[PDB]
């Protein structure tokens, strides 16, 4: 069963066009 | 680094037997051999020659005198003169190795003594507190206990503290600040330093005692190898180093212990056997007796006759042995054997006079067998007996009744008893553990040994050992110093790894093998590589390629397990939250893993027992013979199913804690030691596995763990009656309650006495009961849900706690486990652990979240979810209540944003004049710019535009302006709610701008009204907050200038959303439009948001063509940004931790190591402060400090700084902003960091709007304390887009954002920085000040006005689209215009009730009354004069009008930070007048009464107080003035009291007699 | 002298397997004639807290959907205090529920529960209960019976006619002797479908309890019980058989123990 990583990432990204 | 080491098995490397090597015995030793039992006999070493002399306590410094009291020491001991000169003069490492003897209590305090002497002052009364403590590790809590209380007694003149560790729920951190020196286990230290939350206070340990070190050997040796190297693997968050000091036995490897606790060749000192206080003479009865019957015969005839010889002698005996029940038997045989041929001749010695104290002795005891033995002779002491029964054969056998003593275990540790003769009868006893009776081990022997010799008294001591003759070659080589001290890490390594990169420590292969380099194990793999299973010690040399293998081969077991990921190739290591748990609450990594598999969904209450028999703690139970028949009737008749088979080792462990719970006493030794055994690892065995039920969100195993957990320290089921928790109960009421069949719900709700007694049966053991009912904890629950997309569902709740609060049943905090379930209650959607404190309860206190739901609830909603409330402490404390989506309608989809047209650009040549092109600096628009330029510019029509910061939105403005003079128009106006922007933009706008055509002449307005008016005439273009001009054009029927307006700008119009500032926003924007519609004048409207998610509404309200409205994406932008969410867990309650406070310097160093510079972002002043203090830390470690400039530059800035605070901070790197503050501070530190010659900028919440800028920001901590709720309450998305947009993109490459966050916020930032967050009214809760308003100016003149007033709102827009959010059931049309229709009714019953209007029929007139009129003059809440009528009176005094000033509504906008009730109550004594009778300390009036105060009196307050007051000093004006017209109105003299009040504010003074002063 | 609960308690662990083998009759889908939704959480909820040997039942409310009127969709399942046995139930009576929030024009559609043997009619004790309990109240009422064998359950909804309701009012009681004229024919074979896009809830009683075969004589029959919302229990419950967790309570008090034998971690 899938153990989620601890301390949680989540990077975001702004492309545009 | 693609190398991966083997995969070698740690199995093979592990211990898993004495070799015959033949323990050499010393000089002098012989042997007797009789049939029945062998012996050797080694006499006691010789006392050594005077070499040295002895120091003297009054020789010592005259400070630490009274440690050593004069009358017991005399003067120092033999061994303590020596290590004296290591010990207190130097401040490095040691390690003494001595008999169990000596003084470890006097070795202790020569360390501790002079750890104080460091931060000891002469010219101070006592030594400084915070600065250090002091940490004592001890084996069990019976020598944790004792060397708490010696070094109270002893250290009891400095008035310092000590107290045991006992590993709380985070209760205990009050007294550990106040403590001083601390003392706790190995157990109870590692999991202290393990979590990494305490890793604040573990820099002020600088002195870490170990006492017995030589159980390194033992099964628990790793504990101490970790602690160590946790010690010396932690100098990157602080330079400072503590002291470590060892304290062992005299065996080998002593100097191996050395090198591992860093003890220079100074301070490594080993003293033999001679140097023992009292020298020791050993004896080993070997048995020959191999048959049972004769073996324990022997035992009793060996035993016998060495008790015989020692009376002979003349000395006093004790008698160990392996249990309770020996004790007695041991005892009473002795009494039959002695019988045959001595009787009671050789024991009780006299009579007459020695007889006569030991017969009035004989009658105190208790016990049976006890009352029989002390008589004729022989004593008994263990656990089973009484405490007075123990103290009272203690005090017996000192002054010499009893010869003999038989004892347990526990005589050993903490109880201090000395006697010349022992004898350990039985080596034999019980370890729980590996299920299986195992020899005595060899810390315990020679603790047992320790109690031989008198040192006053007797000259020399004597040990005997009775045991089988294969276990006398193990005993001789524990006293005779020959039992090597080996490492057992190897077996806890798993463990022990996993711990270490939880904390953080641990992100690759090398990092654990430079923690390795630390611990015991490593030491003695290079002294033995032949013991420890090393391949080559030639080739590898110093352990590096073994220990890469042993942290790969570890890794491998840990990634298979899930308890870490790790990517070998590449090489990185993570924590799972899985390993989180098995770290934190100390769980082997086999149970986990048994854990994390046979945990399902669908995990039965039958289930759960099984998995808890399953875990690694209990692999070595088993079932015996002996056991299987007391077990069968446990195991068939348990309350819980039992699958397994009375054979299989499963159902041993199962039934044994379902007896637990149920009380079940028994006889059996061997299992009531087991069920002792399982009780204690339950504890954090069960909450693990709670832990990981609620992380997988499995609603049906959580809540039913969660009563296992309750099980596990109540010791009872849920059936029993909760009274049972409650110590001072009747027992009666308790036996009664569970025979009857009567729901526990109904005994809550009785409001009376008298019904309790009748109900409960016995009506004298009653009326207490009904205390004991209110003292129970319940919640009143009411929830509330709340829709703001379709997916995202907001759930607003209030809570009112209702019980009253004894310290002694509850203590100061009571837990309570929130949970939102699904319908089914299977899944659980949200989750948080609410502390409910004394002062909350009784007071009700609200609470929201929000969940995003799935695409079933989406298309199809439910009907209901459930929100629970459950305690963790007390029974059927749980309040289930359902969340109704009934008649619920979803918001649909927002549609796409306004597409910018990628090929339309703009320059600055396109405008209409020379001059008009100088001003912009810039010499082509960007691509939002251009888009909007056409019909901004050129075109008069009213323009709305949604665009993120850093897009020229202040450029948009000014572009209205520019085509405004150029016509020629007139008048213009400008609205911000920032009052620090509309300061910036006045100074630019007079500069740039204010030379075209005639000259402008641009005003700010400000706090007077009456001068904002003359402001309007006087001015072209006005600059305001939406506050000072929805006031100032209120009456706009009389006032021509606001009529007259063409222009108007609505800047951050996204901030209509935001409260009652926002609802006034809102109200302003409404009635231009109001205005426009209805003098039939067009005047232009140009708002200014933010990227909204649907401007349809906002624009057809606003009055703009569909074609006239940009609301874009924030993907959009002018230069790329990149965001970055980092989550912790259980940091929701706090502002922030230490491991978002390194990785918010580990991210500044790598931004400031790319040669770009960066910012950070805190709660307030106080959080700059300690993290400016932090980052001069950290820092120093790694070679990277100050840069930027040499520190010449520096010096002269800082000497002519104003703060006294900023000097340190500034001169190391790293700059402060904070509100209020000097415009010189504001300056230079701002101009430092433009420049390039400071690196790091921290800057609080409070100046966002002050735009300075960078390459990369950091929010450190999403969370601000708020004193009025008593709740950290989350930062809003409007606070983070302010801090986001400072992020200024670089050439090279884009611009970094780092939000360092908690777990349940994630979900809503991630989700509402790439969507707009819905834009919706604030309107309702302002409802009565607005009509209230226009009633007063003549445009409300019905009911029915009050209807179409609401036409020209937002409010009435956004309510239509969307009506459940505002409370709206029946969502029909139909419901909705009967929900603002009754919004009316309810409004205006609750104004003509108060006196505000009144209504007369014969439609209808609604004339104004007084309180309507001094409400809409002045602009002050209708709740406010409310209060205010209510309060005041014909006689209400200057203190009275004081206090009721400070009640008002408009101050709940002054924030109450942590601490200030603290600072309030110690200025308060100051100043001279007092606060009511019978009203909270901590409240907002409070603040407010007592600042004012101050400014009277004129007081120098603090730097946050004083910014304080300016914010209480804007609204004061308006108020005074209704106190005075309420007064007037009616009809006082006393109104000319209110009067005195307001010439005391606008000057800043008392009534002091005095005109000079206001000068 | 016989502890056979036991064996059943453990069975009732594997009742989730069971759900994934769902069945439906389902014989010919006449427009004229009503259809009754049943949603597929209450299925799983009602077979997961069921025993199975014992015979588990409970009431259902509904209302007809803005499509169509005669498609009724079942909205909540009503668990009441109720007396087990294999193939027969003691029911309580149709529940006041008007004081509780959100239940404004909740049609009683019937009741639901579980059966041991497999028909293609209501049983002798199952036509006697509900002519018991819908023949005052509402003829017109359903019958969805569960046949929940290992590994499987099987649907199957019926209507009585008015034949049945004579029948079930002559023969009452645990059986007025074995048969008098009992017949296949009496229960009309009624449509069902089983959707899993709408969702329903349980209303349960104030104190939980609902399975009074431990409980003995508190089951009143003709008593008026208070209602909530909430989760309900299943059938051998900590709560629903206190006898025995109260078999040696015992009254110890603490206990000191050893210098070794203490916990470490405190």
């Amino acid at each position: 069963k899938r153990a989620l990583p601890n301390i949680e990432n989540d990077i975001i990204k702004l492309s545009d066009s | 680094n693609p190398a991966i080491p083997p995969v070698i098995d740690l199995e093979k490397i592990k211990f898993d037997l004495m070799t015959v090597t033949k323990v050499s015995l010393p000089e002098g030793s012989f042997k007797r051999v009789k049939p029945q039992y062998d012996e050797i006999h080694i006499p006691a070493p010789s006392k050594p020659v005077i070499d040295y002399e002895l120091k003297e306590i009054t020789s010592l410094p005259d400070w630490c005198q009274e440690a050593f009291p004069s009358s017991e020491t005399t003067s120092l001991n033999p061994i303590q003169s020596k290590v004296f000169h290591a010990a207190f003069e130097g401040d490095s490492n040691m390690l003494i190795c001595a008999p169990t003897g000596s003084g470890k209590t006097n070795i202790a305090l020569l360390t501790v003594l002079k750890a104080l002497s460091h931060h000891y002052n002469p010219k101070t009364k006592k030594l400084n507190l915070s600065a250090f403590k002091i940490v004592y590790i001890a084996p069990l809590k019976a020598l944790v206990q004792e060397q708490v209380r010696e070094f109270q007694r002893r250290l009891a003149f400095l008035g310092i503290k000590v107290a045991e560790l006992t590993g709380d729920s985070r209760l205990s951190r009050k007294q550990i600040d106040e403590t001083q020196v601390l003392v706790s286990t190995p157990e109870k230290w590692d999991i202290t330093t393990r979590n990494s939350n305490n890793l604040a206070i573990v820099e002020l340990v600088r002195l870490l005692i170990i006492d017995e070190i030589h159980l390194l050997h033992d099964d628990r040796g790793p504990v101490l190898e970790s602690i160590v190297a946790r010690t010396f693997w932690a100098s990157k968050y602080g330079q400072e180093y503590p002291r470590i000091i060892g304290l062992s036995a005299t065996l080998p490897n002593y100097e191996d212990v050395g090198r591992f606790l860093r003890v220079p060749k100074e301070g490594l000192f080993y003293f033999d056997s001679s140097f023992r206080p009292c020298p020791l003479s050993q004896q080993f009865c070997g048995i020959k007796e191999r048959n049972s019957l004769k073996k324990l015969k022997a035992m009793n005839d060996a035993c016998y006759e060495k008790v015989l010889e020692s009376i002979n002698e003349g000395n006093q005996i004790i008698v160990f042995v392996h249990s309770r029940k020996e004790t007695s038997r041991t005892a009473t045989w002795l009494k039959n054997k002695f019988a045959e041929e001595n009787i009671t001749h050789k024991l009780t010695k006299n009579d007459a006079g020695s007889k006569q104290i030991l017969k009035t002795e004989a009658a105190n005891v208790l016990d049976p067998s006890l009352r029989k033995l002390i008589e004729s002779g022989i004593g008994t002491h263990h656990a089973g007996l009484t405490r007075s029964d123990r103290s009272l054969s203690e005090d017996l056998f000192a002054d010499g009744l009893l010869q003999v003593l038989v004892c347990t275990a526990t005589l050993a540790w903490g109880v201090n008893l000395p006697a010349h003769t022992v004898i350990i009868k039985g080596t034999d006893v019980y370890s729980p553990e590996k299920g299986s009776w195992e020899q005595l081990s060899p810390q315990d022997v020679l603790q047992m040994l320790g109690r031989a010799g008198r040192p006053r008294y007797d000259t020399f001591g004597e040990g005997i050992i009775i045991t089988d003759q294969s276990n006398v070659q193990y005993y001789l080589s524990v006293l005779n110093q020959q039992l090597p001290i080996e490492s057992q890490f190897v077996s806890k390594l798993v463990d022990n790894l996993n711990a270490e990169v939880v904390a953080g420590n641990i992100k690759c292969r090398n990092d654990a093998v430079n923690w390795l380099a630390y611990t015991y194990l490593y030491v003695r793999m290079l002294a033995s590589p032949m013991l420890y299973k090393v391949p080559d010690i030639s080739s590898d040399g110093q352990l590096k390629k073994f220990r890469e293998s042993l942290v790969h081969s570890a890794l491998c077991i840990l990634k298979e397990q899930e308890l870490v990921l790790y990517d070998a190739e590449n090489d990185v290591i993570e924590a799972t939250d899985l390993g989180n748990i098995a770290s934190s609450f100390y769980i082997n990594h086999a149970s986990m893993d048994v854990y994390n598999r046979e945990l399902d969904e669908h995990t039965t209450q039958i289930d759960l027992f099984r998995i808890f028999s399953m875990s690694e703690e209990f692999k070595y139970v088993s079932v015996r013979y002996e056991e299987k028949r007391e077990l069968k009737q446990l195991l068939e008749k348990a309350p819980i199913p039992i699958r397994e088979d009375i054979d299989d080792p499963l159902a041993k462990v199962n039934v044994l804690l379902q007896s637990y719970f149920s009380q079940l006493k028994f006889e059996g030794f061997a299992l009531n030691s087991d069920i002792v055994f399982i009780h204690q690892n339950a504890g954090r065995l069960l909450r693990a596995m709670f832990e990981i039920c609620l992380k997988r969100g499995w609603g049906h195993p959580t809540r039913m763990l969660l009563n296992l957990c309750k099980s596990a320290t109540t010791k009872m089921w849920p059936t029993n009656c909760p009274l049972r928790q409650f110590k001072t109960c009747p027992v009666e009421v308790i036996k009664r309650l569970e025979a009857s069949t009567v729901p526990w719900g109904d005994y809550l709700q009785l409001e009376t006495p008298a019904e309790v007694g009748r109900a409960i049966r016995s009506e004298k053991y009653g009326k207490q009961v009904y205390d004991l009912l209110k003292r129970f904890p319940k919640m009143s629950v009411t929830c509330n849900a709340q829709p703001i997309t379709r997916s995202v569902m907001r759930f607003n709740i209030e809570i009112i706690a209702d019980w009253i609060w004894d310290m002694n049943v509850h203590g100061s905090l009571e837990p309570f486990l929130l949970m939102l379930e699904d319908t089914d209650g299977d899944s659980i959607l949200y989750y948080d652990v609410l502390f409910i404190t004394p002062d909350i309860v009784g007071h009700e206190f609200t609470l929201s979240f929000t969940y995003e739901l799935k695409q079933h609830n989406q298309n199809n909603l439910p009907p209901n979810f459930f929100l629970t409330l459950i305690s963790e402490n007390w029974w059927h404390s749980e309040f289930e209540i359902p969340v109704s989506f009934n008649g619920f309608k979803l918001p649909k989809k927002f549609p796409p944003p306004t597409p910018l047209l990628e090929n339309i650009s703009i320059s600055t040549s396109e405008l209409g004049n020379d001059d008009f092109s100088e001003v912009f600096e810039f010499k082509t628009f960007n691509k939002i710019q251009s888009q909007v330029f056409e019909s901004l510019y050129n075109s008069n029509d009213s323009v709305f535009v949604g665009s993120g910061k850093g897009t020229g939105k202040t450029a948009m403005a000014e572009l209205a302006l520019l085509n405004h003079w150029r016509q020629n128009k007139g008048r213009a106006v400008y609205i911000n709610p920032s009052g620090e922007k509309i300061d910036f933009l006045l100074s630019d706008w007079n500069k740039r701008f204010s030379h075209l055509a005639g000259g402008k002449i641009i005003n700010k307005l400000g706090n007077d009204p009456s001068l904002n008016l003359k402001l309007l005439a006087k001015s072209h273009v006005l600059l305001a907050t939406p506050v000072q001009f929805e006031l100032l054009s209120r009456r706009w029927r009389q006032r021509k200038n606001i009529q007259s307006l063409e222009l108007m700008i609505y800047d951050d119009a996204h901030e209509i959303s935001q409260g009652v500032y926002g609802a006034v926003y809102e109200t302003l924007i409404s009635r231009m439009i109001f205005i426009a519609t209805q003098l039939e004048k067009k005047i232009r409207f140009v708002c200014l948001s933010n990227c909204l998610a649907n401007a349809r509404d906002f624009g057809e309200w606003a009055g703009m063509t569909k074609s006239n409205i940009y609301n874009f994406s924030p993907s959009e932008r002018i230069e790329p940004l990149e965001i970055n969410i980092q989550s912790f867990k259980d940091v929701e309650h706090i502002s922030f931790n230490f491991s978002m406070l390194q990785m918010a310097f580990e991210a500044s160093a790598a931004a400031a190591g790319n040669r770009n510079s960066s910012s950070v972002f805190l709660p307030s002043r106080k959080d700059c402060m300690e993290v400016a203090s932090a980052f001069m830390k950290f820092s120093k470690a790694i070679e990277w400090d100050m840069l930027n400039v040499e520190e010449e530059q520096i010096v002269p800035y800082i000497e002519k700084l104003t703060d006294g605070h900023l000097r340190a901070p500034l001169k190391h790197g790293v700059g402060i902003l904070y509100k209020g503050m000097a415009s010189n501070d504001e300056r230079i530190v701002k101009r430092l960091y433009e420049y390039g010659a400071v690196s790091v900028l921290l800057i609080s919440k409070d100046c966002s709007a002050f735009a300075c800028k960078t390459d990369e920001v950091i929010i450190l901590g999403t969370n601000l304390y708020d004193g009025a709720e008593h709740k950290y309450m989350p930062y809003t998305i409007n606070e983070l887009l302010e801090m986001v947009g400072l992020a200024s993109g670089n050439d090279s490459m884009a611009g970094k954002v780092l939000i360092l966050t908690s777990h349940n916020m994630k979900a809503y930032y991630k989700k509402f920085l790439i969507e707009p967050l819905p834009t919706e009214s604030y309107l309702q809760y302002i409802i009565h000040d607005t009509l209230n308003n226009e009633i007063a100016n003549s445009i409300i003149q019905s009911k029915q006005d009050c209807v179409d007033w609401f036409t020209y709102s937002y409010f009435y827009r956004r309510i239509h689209v969307n009506p459940s959010y505002y409370g709206v059931r029946d969502t029909s049309p139909h419901g909705i215009s009967v929900f603002l229709s009754n919004l009316v009714e309810t409004c205006l019953n609750d104004l003509v009730e108060s006196s505000f209007i009144e209504i007369d029929d014969t439609t209808e007139i609604i004339s104004t009354l007084s309180n309507g009129l001094i409400a809409s003059h002045y602009g002050v809440s209708f709740f406010t004069i409310q209060s205010f009528v209510s309060s005041l009176s014909n006689t209400s005094t200057l203190k009275n009008m004081l206090y009721v000033l400070s009640t008002a509504v408009e101050f709940e906008s002054v924030p109450l930070r942590k601490g200030d009730r603290a600072l309030l109550v110690k200025l308060s004594k100051r100043l001279p007048l007092r606060f009511p009778e019978h009203t909270s300390s901590g409240s907002v009036s409070f603040k407010v009464f007592l600042l004012l105060q101050a400014y009277f009196s004129r007081l120098e307050l603090p730097v946050d107080f004083q910014n304080d007051l300016k914010d209480i000093l804007e609204k004061v004006v308006p108020l005074i003035n209704v106190v005075v017209d309420i007064l007037s109105a009616n009809g006082y003299l006393n109104a000319t009291t209110a009067m005195d009040l307001a010439q005391m504010l606008i000057q800043g003074v008392w009534d002091v007699d005095n005109p000079l002063r206001q000068i | 002298s016989k502890n056979e609960w036991r064996k059943s308690a453990i069975a009732n662990t594997l009742l989730y397997l069971r759900l994934k083998n769902i069945y439906v009759s389902a014989d010919d889908f006449v427009e004229e004639q009503n259809v009754y939704v049943l949603p597929k959480n209450l299925l799983k909820k009602f077979i997961e807290i069921s025993d199975v040997k014992i015979q588990v039942a409970a009431f259902i409310y509904g209302m007809s959907a803005k499509d169509h009127p005669k498609v009724k969709e079942i909205k909540t399942v009503v668990l009441v205090p109720q007396l087990g046995h294999v193939g027969s139930v003691q029911i309580s009576n149709i529940p006041d529920i008007g004081d509780l929030p959100d239940t404004e024009g909740l049609e009683l559609l019937g009741w639901i529960h579980t059966q041991t043997e497999e028909l293609k009619f209501m049983a002798a004790s199952e036509v006697a209960t509900h002519s018991k309990l819908f023949a005052d109240k509402k003829r017109d009422c359903i019958d969805i019976s569960i046949f929940s064998t290992p590994g499987s359950v099987s649907l199957s909804a019926y209507n009585l006619t008015d034949e049945g309701y004579q029948w079930g009012e002559e023969n009452k009681d645990i059986m007025n002797v074995l048969s008098e004229g009992f017949e296949p024919t009496f229960s009309t074979h009624a449509q069902l479908l089983l959707s899993d896009r709408i969702t329903g809830n349980f209303i349960i009683p104030s104190g939980n309890v609902w399975n009074y075969t431990f409980m003995g004589t508190a089951f009143n029959q003709e008593g008026d019980y208070n209602f909530k919302y909430g989760i309900p229990l299943e059938f051998y419950n900590e709560m629903h058989r206190p006898v025995h967790f109260l078999q040696f309570s015992e009254l110890a008090g603490d206990e000191e123990l050893e210098a070794e034998q203490i916990d470490v971690f405190s």
